[PDB]
C-alpha cells in the first residue's frame, strides 16, 4: 500500500520505494489546475535528480561525504530505531546544503 | 560515512491544496466522478478540526455551487410592485391568524405593452406593509427564482486528493478534535459527506460508536460553539400539512413565474415530533459528558436561543425544496442535578438570504401535494453562557456543520525525496 | 525466451479525443480557426470502420452549435420590438405571386416606426405578433460578422492519428482494406441544408447509397453522386435596408423594395436532374426488389424545415419548393422551383432561442453544386429531414480516430548484464 | 510514421525510430486540456521506462524470464508471421502481468546495488 | 573536430511574451503575488544589448493590460441608465465669484412603481431644458466607491524561461547599443499614473531629450528631467453628496486650481532650453480622486469632469462619484514648442525605456 | 539568474547548472504554465533523441565540418562569447540535430 510501513525504520521502508514513486502521477477548472500542478511537481524532482549524478535510481549515491554537523549518531541509530518522518524533521536545517553540495560534486565529475 | 540520495520515500507535510470531488440535482452533475483504506502501523499525527483548510474548501465550494445553480434561472424582479393583500382567514386551525395571505398585483406580461392582473399566496414571513405591502428584499437585493428542474438534495460527497497528496484519517474511537490520534490510516477519498443544511441541530451525519463525544476549541472559553456529537440517532417526523397548487405566470417571453397556488380542504400548521423519551435519554447523556468540563455537581441547565434573527433563533430545514423554521424552545428546557412526544411548530419562508449574505435573495418555488419528511438529529451545536451553568442552541455559522464530518481527515503533501547517510561511494 | 520492452510500436486503439479546428489561411470561421494547414499508405492494414458511430460527427455537431452562439451571444436583443404590431398588406407593383407575403407594419416603440416583414415571420394576436415572442426571445445577428462557410480540417492532437478509408465502394460499415494515416482531414465545407446537400464531395465513381440498415425503411439514405448538379437560385427584389435606433448604440435593421416584386426561385437542368435520378435508381434497385418499379414523390408531410429544401446563400434563409423535383416513376431547357424567405429563424432543434436575420441590401445570385440527397411490390422514394448529423456524416465519412500506444512487448533472444 | 503497420514483428523491428520522440510537437479549454492531456501521456510512458530498469533505448530486453503461459505461441510465428497489431490483441490481456514484474525485477536490482 | 552539446547555455533572444504583475485597491486582484524584498540583480560584464524604447512590447502589454482591468472593475458598478431622462436646471447665486448649476429631474426607486422627483448638482462640462452629456450615445457607468484606483507601484516580472534585462547607460537616449546591462527578475514600480501634457511623480534622470526621428516629424519628445518639480493643486469646495435609490440596492452617488512652484519652474526650464538645439488634452489632465483638466498658466485654473471618456473611447463613458471635501513633474511630453501628449503609450513608455525582455535558449553546439 | 555574461566559452561550464535550474519554478497564467513546461520538454526530448540524457555536456560520435565555421579550435572555443558564437552559427544548426539523431 501507498505510505505502508510509513511508521516503520529507515531502510524497511525503503524495501518498496516504488509504491511511492510510480504513484505521484495518479467549475471543474480544478482538475486542470490539478493536473498542471501534479506535472510541476514532478518534473521539478526529476529534474533536481537529474541535475545531480543521479537518474533512473530510487537510491542514488553521490560523492557528497556525510557531516557530523548535520547529525551524528551511530549508523544502527539511523537505518534501525527511527523512521524517515523524524529524520526528515532532524535534518531539515542542512537539505538545501546537501542539495546544493550534490549538485556541484556532480558539476565536478564532468570531465 | 557518504550522501545517498532517495526516491519514493514515504514522508508528509501538511499541506493545503484544492481537492476534487466524487460521487456513486445540484451536485450530482457536479461532481463528475466515479467512486481503498491502508492503515499505518506504529504512525502517531497530530490533527486539529479548528485550522483544518477543507472546511473553508468546502465551504468555498458550496457557495460557488450554490450559485452556480440559480443563475441561469428567471428573475423575479418584475414582482418587486406594491401589491395589495388581505387574511386568508379561510378553514384555519386559529393558530395561523394573519400568518397566511391572499394578495393581488398589477404585473408585466409577455410582450413589453399591455398589464396582467395575478393573485398569489404569501406566508406573512415574506410580505411587510408599507392592506398595502411590499415584497421582502425589494428593499435591498434581488430576487432569483430557483430553477423547479434542480433538486437540492444532499447527497454524499466524497472529497478526494489530487495526484501528489493523500489525505490521513483518524480512527480513534474517542478523538475530540485536536491533538495526537493513535489510529491513523491513509485514504483516497472522505467517506461521503451530505452538504446538509442546519442550525441549532445537526441533521443527517455520522454517528459516534461508543459514547457522546463534546467537541470545542478550548470549552473553557465562553461564547465558542460546541459541537456534541451523538451516539445513536433521535428520529424527527416533520410534515407541512397543507396540500398545495401552483399558478404558472408567464411572466415574459418563455420566462415563468411559479406563484403559491391555493390550498385543497383545510388549512393546518407546519410542525415537528420528536419522541419525548427519546430526547430525555439524549440528553441525559450530553449532560453527563458535560460534566467533565463542567462539573462538580454544577448545575446544567438548558434554555432558548434568545434573541436574534429567525435563521439563528430557530431550527432550519431543506425537505423537497421547502423551508422551514422550527421553534426548539420545547426541547431546551431542562435543570440537571446529581439527583410520549414533543411538538414543535413550524412556519415556513420563501424568499431566503442564504448563506448569511445581503446581496442575494433566493425565491423557492411552492411544492403541490402535501410534503412530509423525517430526519436523523446526529448532534447539537450548544453554546454557553460562578454555578448553574447554562447551555443554549448556537449555530448560524455554517462552517460547524462540516466541521462535524471533517474533524477525522487532514490533508498532507507527499515530498518523496531525502537524504541518508550511507555505506557507498560512485 | 526473455521479455523485451519496446517503444515506437506502430499499434493502436479506438479513441475518442479532442480535435482541433485548421485551414489554409470578420468571418466566424476564420475567427476560430488559426492553425494553418501530408497522407502515409498503410501497406497491408484492414481498418474497420463505422460512419454511424462516428464521435468526429458528434463533435463537429457539437462545435457548430458552439460556435453559432458565441457569435451571437454579444449582438444587440430584439426585445423592444415585442410589442402589438399593427399590419396591413402591400400592393405595390407586386406580380400575380406572393399576395399573402410583404406586410407592412409599424411600432409603438417613444417613436413610431415601421419595416417589412415576410408572411412566416408574423402571426395575428391589423393586429400581429412576432413569432417567436411569447417564447424564445430573438437576438439580432451582427451585419459584420460573416457565417460563409469556409472549409474546415479537423486535426488530430500528439499521439492520436486519423485513419480514412480509400475504398471507393466503401458502404459505411464493416472492414476497409486501403487505409492511409494522415494528420487533418480534408477541408469540409459547413453548409447548411436539408434534403440536397450542396458543395461537398463527389463520388469517385458511380452513386454510392449509404444507409445504417437500408431493409429498415425508417432510416436516413445518404446518396452520394460522382457528378455535380448545378442550381441557380435568386432573389431578384433589390431591397433596402433601414437602420433603426433603439437604444444607445444598440440598432435594428429593418427590411425598408425598388423595382418589381418578384417570387425567389431556384432552377436545375431537366436533363440534368433526370439522368441524376436514373443513376440513383440504378443503385437502388441492387438493394430494393429487382423486376420492380422505383418512384419518386415530394415529402409526407413535416415542418417547413423538413418540406422545403432549407437553404442558405448570400446570409438569406431560403425554403424552397422540391415538389417540383422528385416527381417520377422509373421502370426498365429547365425546371424551376419557387423559394420562401424567413427573418426569424431558429436554428437546427433550438425551439427555445431565436435569431433574426437582418435583410440583405440589393440581390442575390447564388450558384450552387448538388453533390448528395438525403431521401427516406413497387417503393417510394421521398426527400427527408435531419438533424444535421446527416449531412456532416457525409464528409466525415471516410475517418476514423486512433490513439497510438508505442508501448509493449514481446519474447525475444536477450538478457542484459 | 506508421509506415509498415501491417508488417510483421520481425520486419518492423527496425522501424521504432518514428512513432516515437514526437509528442511534444505543436471554449478554448478544450484545447488547453488536449495539451495538458499530451504532457501527461507522454510523462507516463516516460515514468513507466524509467522505474523499469531500461529506458532511453528504444529496445530493452530485461531478467525477467518469458513465461510459455502468456502466449503459448514460439518463433515459429512470433517475430516472423505475425503482425504488431495482431501481436497486441493476443497478448491484450497480460500486460498488467509484465507490468508488474518489470517493477519487481528492477527494485530487487536496486537493492543489490545499494548493497554492492 | 567534434560536436558538443551543451544545456545550461548562457543564450538569450529578443521576444515577446506576457509578464505578470507583482506588489480595496483595483490593482489588489491583479498584483497578487509580491515581490522579493531582495531583486537580486546581476550585472552583465562585458555585454553590449541593442535596445530600444519604441516599438516596446512591454509598453503595449503594460497598456492592454490596464485598460483590461480599469474595465474588469467598473463592469460589476451600477449602470445609470435613468439618468436619460430630461433635466430641469438653473443658476448658482449662493457666494459664488467669477462653473456648477443646481438641477432636478424624475427617478425610478426600488420598486417598479412611485416615481420620484430629485435634485441635484451638477458641473457645467457635464450639462449639454438640459441632457447629460452623451447619455442618448453612450452608457454610463458609475465608478462604485468600493473600488480605489489609486497608482500603487507595480512591478513586472518574467515567466519561466524569461528574463528582463535593463539599460544601466546613464546618457542612454532610448536607444542603441547600451552597455552596463544588468539582469533582473521584476521591473521597478512604475507607478501607473495617468496624464497628458506632463509627466507626473514616477522617476528623474538624475536632461535627457528622448523621442523616435527628432526633428524630423511630428512625433512626441519625452523630456525626463535631472530634478523634479512640487506642484501643489488644490479643490476648494468642501463638496458634500447625496446618496439616493436608483434601484434595490443600486445606490448613486449625487453632488480649483495648481500652484506651481515659483522660480524652480524657470530654472526646471532653464536645463531643456539649449539642449534641444543639440538635435535642432489642450488641459493637463490629473486624477486626489477627480479629474482637473488644469490650464497652462504660467507653464509655457482647473475644471472638475463628472462624465469621463478615458482611453480615447465612446462607448464606455465612466461617471465618478463626487468625493467629500501635491505631485511631482518628472518629465514633459513636448511637441515642436508647445505641450504635445495624449498618448498613454508615450505615457507609459517612459520608466519603461530601459527595459527590454529576452527568451533563454538553454541549448547549443560548439566543436571540441 | 545568468551572470555568464560576456564571459568566454568554456568560462560558463560551471554555471551550467545556474541556468538549468531556474527553468521550473487568470487563464493566461495556466496557458503560460503549461507552454513552459512545454519548452522544457520539448529541450529534454531532444537531447533524448540525441545520443545522451541528463547531460549538461553531450558528445556524441559526429564529426565537425569546418565549412560551418572557417575557425579552427582555439580561434572558436576561446576569444569568444555563447552570444557572439551563436550568431555565427544561427545556420547549420538543424543538419547537427539531423546527424546527432542519426547516431
Ligand atoms: C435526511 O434523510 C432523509 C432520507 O433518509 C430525507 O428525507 C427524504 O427526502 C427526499 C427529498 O425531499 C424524499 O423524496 C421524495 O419523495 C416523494 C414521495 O412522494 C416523491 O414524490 C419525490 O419526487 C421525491 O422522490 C424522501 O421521500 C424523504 N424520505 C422520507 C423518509 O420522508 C430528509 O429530508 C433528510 N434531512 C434533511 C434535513 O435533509
Ligand atoms: C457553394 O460555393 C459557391 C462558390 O463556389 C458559393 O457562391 C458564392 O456565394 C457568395 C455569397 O453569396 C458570393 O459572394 C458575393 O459576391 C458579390 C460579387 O459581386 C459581392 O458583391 C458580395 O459582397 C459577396 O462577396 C460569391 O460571389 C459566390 N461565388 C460565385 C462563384 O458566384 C455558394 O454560396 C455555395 N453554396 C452554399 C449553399 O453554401
Ligand atoms: C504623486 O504621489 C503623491 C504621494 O507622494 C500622491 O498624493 C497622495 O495621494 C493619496 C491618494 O489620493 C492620498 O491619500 C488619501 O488621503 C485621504 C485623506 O486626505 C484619505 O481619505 C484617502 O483614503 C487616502 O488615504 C495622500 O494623502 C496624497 N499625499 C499627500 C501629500 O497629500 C499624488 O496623488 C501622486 N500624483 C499623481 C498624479 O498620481
Ligand atoms: C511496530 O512495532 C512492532 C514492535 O514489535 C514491530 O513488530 C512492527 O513491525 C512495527 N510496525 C512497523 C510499521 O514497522
Ligand atoms: C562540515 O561543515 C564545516 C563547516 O561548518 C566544513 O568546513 C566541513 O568541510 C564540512 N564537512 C563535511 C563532511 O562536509
Ligand atoms: C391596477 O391599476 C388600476 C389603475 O386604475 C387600479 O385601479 C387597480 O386597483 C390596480 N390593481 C392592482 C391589483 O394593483
Ligand atoms: C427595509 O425597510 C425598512 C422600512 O422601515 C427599513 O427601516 C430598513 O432599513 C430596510 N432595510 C435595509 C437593509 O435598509
Ligand atoms: C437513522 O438511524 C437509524 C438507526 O437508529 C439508521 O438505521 C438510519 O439509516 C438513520 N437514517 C439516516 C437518514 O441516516
Ligand atoms: C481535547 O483533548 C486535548 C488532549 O490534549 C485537551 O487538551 C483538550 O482540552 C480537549 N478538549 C475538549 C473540548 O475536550
Ligand atoms: C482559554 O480560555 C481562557 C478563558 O479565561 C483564557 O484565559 C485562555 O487564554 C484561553 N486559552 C487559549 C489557548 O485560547
Ligand atoms: C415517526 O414515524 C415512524 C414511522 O415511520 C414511527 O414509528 C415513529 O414513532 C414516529 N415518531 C414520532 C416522534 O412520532
Ligand atoms: C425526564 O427526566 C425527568 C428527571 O426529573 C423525569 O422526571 C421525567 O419523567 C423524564 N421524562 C421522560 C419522558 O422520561
Ligand atoms: C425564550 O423564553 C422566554 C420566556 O419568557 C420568551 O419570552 C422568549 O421569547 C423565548 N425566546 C425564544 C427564541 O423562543
Ligand atoms: C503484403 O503481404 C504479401 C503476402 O501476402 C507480401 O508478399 C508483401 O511483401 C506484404 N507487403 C509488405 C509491405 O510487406
Ligand atoms: C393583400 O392584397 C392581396 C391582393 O393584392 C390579397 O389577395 C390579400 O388577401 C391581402 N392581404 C390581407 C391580409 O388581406
Ligand atoms: C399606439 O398605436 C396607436 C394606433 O392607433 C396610435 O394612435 C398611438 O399614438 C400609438 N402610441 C404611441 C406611444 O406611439
Ligand atoms: C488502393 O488504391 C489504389 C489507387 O489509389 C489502387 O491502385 C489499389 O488497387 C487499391 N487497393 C485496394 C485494396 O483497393
Ligand atoms: C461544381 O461542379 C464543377 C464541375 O466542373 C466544378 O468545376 C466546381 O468547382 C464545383 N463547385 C463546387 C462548389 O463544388
Ligand atoms: C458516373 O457513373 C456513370 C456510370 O454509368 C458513368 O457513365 C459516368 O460517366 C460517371 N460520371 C462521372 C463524372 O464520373
Ligand atoms: C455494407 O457492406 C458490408 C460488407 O460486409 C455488409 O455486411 C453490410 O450489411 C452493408 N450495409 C448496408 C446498410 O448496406
Ligand atoms: C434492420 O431492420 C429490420 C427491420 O425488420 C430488423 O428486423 C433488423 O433487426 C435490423 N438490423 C439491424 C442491424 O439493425
Ligand atoms: C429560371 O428560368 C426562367 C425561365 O423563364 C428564367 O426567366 C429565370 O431567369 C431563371 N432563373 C435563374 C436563377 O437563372
Ligand atoms: C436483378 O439482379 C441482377 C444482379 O443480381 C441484375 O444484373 C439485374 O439487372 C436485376 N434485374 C432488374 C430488373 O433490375
Ligand atoms: C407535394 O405535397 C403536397 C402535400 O404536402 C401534395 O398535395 C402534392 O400533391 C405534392 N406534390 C407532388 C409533386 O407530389
Ligand atoms: C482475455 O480474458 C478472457 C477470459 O475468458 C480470455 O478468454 C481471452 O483469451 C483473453 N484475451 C487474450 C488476448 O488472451
Ligand atoms: C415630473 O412629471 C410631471 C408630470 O406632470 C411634470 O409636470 C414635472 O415637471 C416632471 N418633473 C421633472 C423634474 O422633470
Ligand atoms: C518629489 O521630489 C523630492 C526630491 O526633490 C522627493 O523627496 C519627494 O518624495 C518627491 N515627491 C513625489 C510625489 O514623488
Ligand atoms: C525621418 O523622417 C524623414 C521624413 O522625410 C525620413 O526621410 C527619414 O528617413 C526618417 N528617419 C528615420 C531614422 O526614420
Ligand atoms: C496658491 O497661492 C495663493 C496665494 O494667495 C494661496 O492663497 C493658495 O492657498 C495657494 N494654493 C495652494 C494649492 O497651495
Ligand atoms: C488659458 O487661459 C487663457 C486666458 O486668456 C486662454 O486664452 C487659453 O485658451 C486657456 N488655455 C486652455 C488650454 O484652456
Amino acid at each position: 500500500g501507498f505510505l505502508g510501513a510509513a511508521g516503520s525504520t529507515m531502510g524497511a521502508a525503503s524495501m518498496t520505494l516504488t509504491v511511492q514513486a510510480r504513484n505521484l502521477l495518479s467549475w471543474g477548472i480544478k482538475q486542470l489546475q490539478a493536473r498542471v500542478l501534479a506535472v510541476e511537481r514532478y518534473l521539478r524532482d526529476q529534474q533536481l535528480l537529474g541535475i545531480w549524478g543521479c537518474s533512473g535510481k530510487l537510491i542514488c549515491c553521490t560523492n557528497v561525504p556525510w557531516n557530523s554537523t548535520w547529525s551524528n549518531r551511530n549508523l544502527s541509530e539511523i537505518w534501525d530505531n527511527m523512521t524517515w518522518l523524524q529524520w526528515d524533521k532532524e535534518i531539515s536545517n542542512y537539505t538545501q546544503i546537501i542539495y546544493g553540495l550534490l549538485e556541484e560534486s556532480q558539476n565536478q565529475q564532468e570531465k | 560515512l557518504w550522501v545517498t540520495v532517495y526516491y519514493g520515500v514515504p514522508v508528509w507535510k501538511d499541506a493545503e491544496t484544492t481537492l476534487f470531488c466524487a460521487s456513486d440535482n445540484v451536485w450530482a452533475t457536479h461532481c463528475c466522478v466515479p467512486t481503498q483504506e491502508i492503515h499505518l502501523e506504529n504512525v502517531t499525527e497530530e490533527f486539529n478540526m479548528w485550522k483544518n483548510n477543507m472546511v473553508e474548501q468546502m465551504h468555498t465550494d458550496i457557495i460557488s455551487l450554490w450559485d452556480q445553480s440559480l443563475k441561469p434561472c428567471v428573475k423575479l424582479t418584475p414582482l418587486c410592485v406594491t401589491l395589495q393583500c388581505t387574511n386568508v382567514t379561510n378553514n384555519i386551525t386559529d393558530d395561523m391568524r394573519g400568518e397566511l395571505k391572499n394578495c393581488s398585483f398589477n404585473m408585466t406580461t409577455e410582450l413589453r405593452d399591455k398589464k396582467q392582473k395575478v393573485y398569489s399566496l404569501f406566508y406573512r414571513l415574506d410580505v411587510v406593509q408599507i392592506k398595502e405591502y411590499r415584497l421582502i428584499n425589494c428593499n435591498t437585493s434581488a430576487i432569483t427564482q430557483a430553477c423547479p428542474k434542480v433538486s437540492f438534495e444532499p447527497i454524499p460527497i466524497h472529497y478526494c486528493a489530487p495526484a501528489g497528496f493523500a489525505i490521513l484519517k483518524c480512527k480513534d474511537k474517542k478523538f475530540n478534535g485536536t491533538g495526537p490520534c493513535t489510529n491513523v490510516s491513509t485514504v483516497q477519498c472522505t467517506h461521503g459527506i451530505k452538504p446538509v443544511v442546519s442550525t441549532q441541530l445537526l441533521l443527517n451525519g455520522s454517528l459516534a460508536e461508543e459514547e457522546v463525544i463534546i467537541r470545542s476549541e478550548n470549552i473553557t472559553n465562553n461564547a465558542k460553539n460546541i459541537l456534541v456529537q451523538l451516539n445513536e440517532s433521535v428520529q424527527i417526523n416533520c410534515t407541512r400539512p397543507n396540500n398545495n397548487t401552483r399558478k404558472s405566470i408567464r411572466i415574459g417571453p418563455g420566462q415563468w413565474f411559479y406563484a403559491t397556488g391555493d390550498i385543497i380542504g383545510d388549512i393546518r400548521q407546519a410542525h415537528c415530533n420528536v419522541s419525548k423519551a427519546t430526547w430525555n435519554e439524549t440528553l441525559g447523556k450530553v449532560v453527563k459528558q458535560l460534566r467533565k468540563h463542567f462539573g462538580n455537581n454544577t448545575i446544567i441547565r438548558f434554555a432558548n436561543s434568545s434573541g436574534g434573527d429567525l435563521e439563528v433563533t430557530t431550527h432550519s430545514f431543506n425537505c423537497g425544496g421547502e423551508f422551514f423554521y422550527c421553534n426548539t424552545s420545547g426541547l431546551f428546557n431542562s435543570t440537571w442535578i446529581s439527583n410520549d412526544s414533543i411538538t414543535l411548530p413550524c412556519r415556513i419562508k420563501q424568499i431566503i438570504n442564504m448563506w448569511q449574505r445581503i446581496g442575494q435573495a433566493m425565491y423557492a418555488p411552492p411544492i403541490q401535494g402535501v410534503i412530509r419528511c423525517v430526519s436523523n438529529i446526529t448532534g447539537l451545536i450548544l453554546t454557553r453562557d460562578s454555578t448553574t451553568e447554562t447551555f443554549r442552541p448556537g449555530g448560524g455559522d455554517m462552517r460547524d456543520n462540516w466541521r462535524s464530518e471533517l474533524y477525522k481527515y487532514k490533508v498532507v503533501k507527499i515530498e518523496p525525496l531525502g537524504v541518508a547517510p550511507t555505506r557507498c561511494k560512485r
